[PDB]
């Protein structure tokens, strides 16, 4: 319920696992931002309303293991500068929205073991974060991803910038100018070529 | 490393590549109006004239290439609307590129042989060239592909009856009129189905394309046929806002066109 | 403290504020019939005459304000039907109030220039004034707002063709007749959609308004267009009893009106 | 999950019964073909994706007792020459 833990303004630790939670209302942690550890593992959570973790400010390590989450909205997590560790292992997450990791400064510890990650352009920010923050070798071996159309033998950390080269970055002013000018320039070139051919044929005939 | 993803939608670039051709060159023509040429104009006029052999074979060629482009669009309609591909790897895109550069050369040859440039610029053939040819150049430059307005080449089916006339297949006026009516109806049916399919599978733009409905092209053809006969089963219908607006406009236009074409139908029935 | 709630429905007060104007003053006129005026009548007649400049600019002004009121209703149709608001806080209500007091002044000026008061009282402009102007005064007095019959101002679109005629835009009779038919069709389409939207989103009164269906105005416009073309997809339809009764009446009236207007369509088609 | 038993390439026995399994993703036994005994009994499995047992090659005895399977697709089982009991 909203304001479920009201009166515990100085709470620091909060653990809720093996409870089978299935629905958490938005703004249910009003005044609970003081906590630093939050365990919501071993539940049946599927969707998180945006702004649920917004009142939390001093939270450091967050766990969401063993849940039914499919899409993790960046608005739900928000910006938590004091966060240090986050866990999403044993879930049903397929891809992460770009820029979600860039909202918060410190994401030193991350666990993504067992998620059905479908490697793709979307996962490229996560792969870049792996390049910046290398995982432990055992965790790198355990965490894998699904390659559509064939075997899932490709490790998540084995990808490099060559895979990122396929992704189309937002176009700059040069590409915008070129795609704006391709049409009229091509039409003028065609008109000039036809006019030159006609003038040359007229000159040859008049000779 | 090999992967395909939609990423960010780039339809606006393809659409602008035709808008900043059409409207900008129309403004250029208007401003020029406010502010050996005869020989080359006569040469281009006799080049595309229907009397000579060159004009006949050339209009037959452009009709055949329009048929080929329509077949290519029919094949490619079974794919995601926006997708990345390699121009060198696939040669169907090369075939479409050759077809479209031939269309561009024909458009230039027509534009030279034009007494009035402004009224030539508002023809249906000119506007289908504008909304077909720059998109393939933009696609091959950006190494991506968008389905776009490539069904509009079906509007070149209207000349089909003329294609018969100078091949000694149609002589009487009644058969020519019947074939013209059938070709016009088929072409407008196909292009209306094309717009409906594009606007339904693309989704609403202001709602982040979350209203996309998995409708094939032939399902949209079936929907248009059911609608135009005033049956309306309701098994398939447009769910997007823009799709519903297009359906309303198509209903009004089809009713008006049928009411206008009733006397020709009566004349074909005769006494 | 700041909160908004529906509370109890007050639609009956707004409706009675127009009924006890219309019917009561009609009875007053009838009883007066059972039981410098010429100078002021002539002055009011020449004031609103279409020949003079004042009448022309004044009818253009009232048409423009009717367009503005229709736009205001279109904007406000995306809100709950009955809602509380502050008159001083919002200035769109002030704009509507100014428009409606101008309409009231125009109605009074028309009523002075009336040879037969009773037949003037039964005109469509008089009845749209009766069902539009008292509700805004009741709304500003009660500090609440109800959507009501504010779409009926679209019935002034029938004058649109006349608005062109004395601005040197239409000269021939055929174009004037075509514009008149188009304006009549558009106005009746919009007002039928307005009634359908009101009766659908309001719900059944005798069932405590538990039959309300979340239908937008444009969805009702789409429903009316689908119905009047005898297509009937069935994706959207009236679920309330009063809505279904209104749909049946609209179907019958539209069929009768189309059957009556067929000869004018044939004359416009011509030979 | 796909690659659930990753790292156990030399696994020979695998028993999963009384667990109430209801959904097994395709290619979840990547690298588990070495096993010989596979017990998936006492569960609520209904449909099996084709190629699920394709990475398995040394499997000998397979058990699917006490499940909710209705149609057994031949593509799901594939060709297992070393299988002996089912
Ligand atoms: C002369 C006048 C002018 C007009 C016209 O005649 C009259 O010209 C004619 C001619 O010009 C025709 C075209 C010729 C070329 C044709 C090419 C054909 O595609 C080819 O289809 C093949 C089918 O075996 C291969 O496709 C691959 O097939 C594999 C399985 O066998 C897949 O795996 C793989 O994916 C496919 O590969 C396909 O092609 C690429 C190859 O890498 C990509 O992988 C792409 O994804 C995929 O889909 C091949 O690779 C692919 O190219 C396409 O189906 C129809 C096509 C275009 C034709 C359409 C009709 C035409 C226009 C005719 C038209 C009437
Ligand atoms: C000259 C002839 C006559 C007829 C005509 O031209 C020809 O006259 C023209 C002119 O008269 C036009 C009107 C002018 C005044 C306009 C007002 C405008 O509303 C304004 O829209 C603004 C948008 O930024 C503000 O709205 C707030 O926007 C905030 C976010 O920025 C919200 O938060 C808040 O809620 C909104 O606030 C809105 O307004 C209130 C402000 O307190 C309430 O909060 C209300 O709830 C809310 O919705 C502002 O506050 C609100 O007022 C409305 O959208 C259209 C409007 C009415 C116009 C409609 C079309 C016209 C009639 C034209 C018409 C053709
Ligand atoms: C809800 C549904 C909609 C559809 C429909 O049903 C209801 O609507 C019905 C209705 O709309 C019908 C039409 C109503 C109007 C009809 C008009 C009628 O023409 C009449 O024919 C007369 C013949 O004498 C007049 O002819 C004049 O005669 C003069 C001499 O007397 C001459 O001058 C000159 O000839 C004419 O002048 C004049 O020519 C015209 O008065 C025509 O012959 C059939 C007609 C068009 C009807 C055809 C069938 C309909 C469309 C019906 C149709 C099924
Ligand atoms: C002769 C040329 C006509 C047709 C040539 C063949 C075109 C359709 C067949 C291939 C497409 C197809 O069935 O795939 C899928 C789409 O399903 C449909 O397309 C079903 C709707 C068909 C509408 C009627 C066809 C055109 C009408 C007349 C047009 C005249 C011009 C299968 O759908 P699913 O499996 O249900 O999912
Ligand atoms: C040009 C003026 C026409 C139109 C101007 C724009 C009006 C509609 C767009 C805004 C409303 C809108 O989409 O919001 C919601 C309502 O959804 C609809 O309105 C969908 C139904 C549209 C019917 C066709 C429009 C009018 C037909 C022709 C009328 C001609 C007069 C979105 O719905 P959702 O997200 O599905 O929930
Ligand atoms: C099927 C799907 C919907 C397709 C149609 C939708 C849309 C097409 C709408 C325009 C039709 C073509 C106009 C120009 C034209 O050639 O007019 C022709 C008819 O047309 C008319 O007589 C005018 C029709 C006006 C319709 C206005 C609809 C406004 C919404 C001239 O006819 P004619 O024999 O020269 O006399
Ligand atoms: C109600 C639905 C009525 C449907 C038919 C309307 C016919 C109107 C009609 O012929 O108008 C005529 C008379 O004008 C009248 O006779 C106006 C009748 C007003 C009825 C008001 C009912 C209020 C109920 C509570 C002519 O109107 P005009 O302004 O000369 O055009
Ligand atoms: C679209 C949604 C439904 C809207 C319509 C629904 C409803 C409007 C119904 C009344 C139509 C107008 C009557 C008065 C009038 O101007 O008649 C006109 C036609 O009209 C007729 O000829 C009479 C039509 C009678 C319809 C009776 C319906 C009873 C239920 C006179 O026509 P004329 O050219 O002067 O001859
Ligand atoms: C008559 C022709 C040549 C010009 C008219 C312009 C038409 C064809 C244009 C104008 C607005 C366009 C739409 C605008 C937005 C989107 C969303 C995106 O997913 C691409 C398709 C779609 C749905 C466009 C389809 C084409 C469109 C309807
Ligand atoms: C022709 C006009 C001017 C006069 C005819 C009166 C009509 C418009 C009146 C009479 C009865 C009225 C309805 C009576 C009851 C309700 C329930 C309430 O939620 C308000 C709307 C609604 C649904 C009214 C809508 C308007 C209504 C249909
Ligand atoms: C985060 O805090 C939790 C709560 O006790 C702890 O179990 C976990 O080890 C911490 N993570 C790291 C990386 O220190
Ligand atoms: C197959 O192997 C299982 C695994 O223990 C065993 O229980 C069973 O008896 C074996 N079947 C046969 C026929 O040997
Ligand atoms: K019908
Ligand atoms: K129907
Ligand atoms: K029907």
């Amino acid at each position: 319920p909203p304001g479920a833990f009201a009166g515990a303004g100085a709470l620091q630790r909060l653990d809720l696992r093996e409870n089978g939670l299935h629905s958490v209302h938005v703004r249910a942690f009003w005044g609970l931002g003081a906590l630093q550890l939050l365990d919501l593992s071993a539940n049946q959570l599927e969707a998180l309303a945006p702004g649920t973790f917004a009142p939390l400010r001093a939270l450091r390590n967050l766990s969401l293991a063993g849940n039914r989450l499919a899409r993790l909205e960046p608005a739900a997590l928000g910006a938590l500068p004091l966060l240090r560790s986050l866990s999403l292992q044993d879930n049903e997450l397929a891809a992460l929205a770009p820029g979600l990791l860039g909202r918060l400064p410190a994401l030193d510890a991350l666990h993504l073991r067992g998620n059905p990650w479908g490697c793709g352009c979307a996962l490229r920010p996560l792969c870049a974060w792996l390049r910046r923050h290398p995982l432990p070798a055992s965790e790198a071996e355990t965490v894998l991803c699904v390659w559509p159309g064939r075997l899932t033998l490709s490790p998540l950390t084995a990808f490099s910038d060559a895979a990122f080269s396929h992704c189309a970055q937002p176009l700059a002013l040069r590409d915008l100018a070129v795609v704006y000018t391709l049409g009229p320039a091509s039409f003028l070139v065609s008109l000039a070529s036809c006019l030159a051919l006609g003038s040359g044929l007229t000159a040859c005939r008049a000779r | 490393v090999p992967c395909d993803s939609r990423g960010q939608r780039m339809w606006w670039a393809f659409l602008a590549s035709s808008m900043v051709t059409f409207f900008g060159g129309l403004f250029i023509i208007l401003l020029w109006r406010t502010l050996w040429m005869t020989s080359v104009k006569d040469w281009a006029g006799v080049m595309i004239s229907a009397q000579t052999l060159t004009g006949r074979v050339l209009v037959v060629l452009v009709f055949a290439l329009s048929i080929g482009a329509l077949v290519i669009y029919f094949i490619d309609s079974s794919n995601p609307i926006e997708s990345c591909q390699n121009f060198y790897k696939d040669f169907t895109l090369q075939i479409d590129m050759a077809f479209n550069v031939f269309f561009l050369l024909y458009f230039g040859l027509r534009f030279i042989a034009a007494n009035d440039k402004l009224w030539f610029w508002l023809e249906v053939n000119s506007v289908v060239d504008f909304f077909t040819v720059p998109p393939v150049f933009v696609s091959v430059y950006l190494n991506r592909s968008w389905l776009g307005l490539r069904f509009l080449r079906a509007l070149r089916l209207i000349q089909f009856s003329e294609i018969l006339q100078f091949l000694n297949i149609l002589k009487t006026s009644n058969s020519i009129k019947l074939v013209n009516l059938l070709s016009i109806f088929i072409s407008t049916w196909l292009t209306a189905a094309g717009f409906i399919h594009l606007v339904e599978n693309s989704g609403d733009p202001w709602e982040n394309f979350q209203n996309n409905q998995a409708l094939t092209y032939w399902e949209c053809v079936y929907l248009l046929m059911v609608t135009m006969s005033t049956v309306g089963y309701g098994d398939v219908y447009a769910k997007t806002t823009l799709g519903r607006l297009f359906m309303v406009f198509f209903i009004l236009g089809g009713l008006a066109m049928f009411a206008s074409y009733v006397p020709e139908i009566i004349e074909l029935i005769g006494n």
